[PDB]
């Protein structure tokens, strides 16, 4: 039963969350909807 | 002295059936997994 706090101890863990869900990354608002940023 | 008959009957019938059927089906089953972007000269990023 791993919760959030597993995955944030774990820096392997709390990197793939960091990366598989573009939290480093802003959203471009285009005139045709929003899209994650590279 | 003399007796005629005559008798004349006619009948006409007509029946048409017309029948339309029509069916369509579509499925569509989208999986991403992300995006790709390469970089344009007139970005002006580094990498380019």
């Amino acid at each position: 039963g791993d919760t959030l706090n597993d995955v944030i101890q774990d820096p392997t863990r709390r990197n793939k969350l960091i990366n598989d869900n573009n939290l480093l990354k802003g959203i471009i608002m285009g005139r045709d909807g929003p899209v994650p940023s590279s | 002295f003399i007796t005629a008959n005559s008798e004349y009957s006619e009948s006409s019938s007509f029946k048409n059936t017309e029948t339309e059927k029509s069916m369509y089906t579509s499925s569509r089953y989208l999986f991403p997994q992300g995006r790709i972007d390469f970089t344009t000269p007139d970005s002006g990023f580094d990498d380019v």
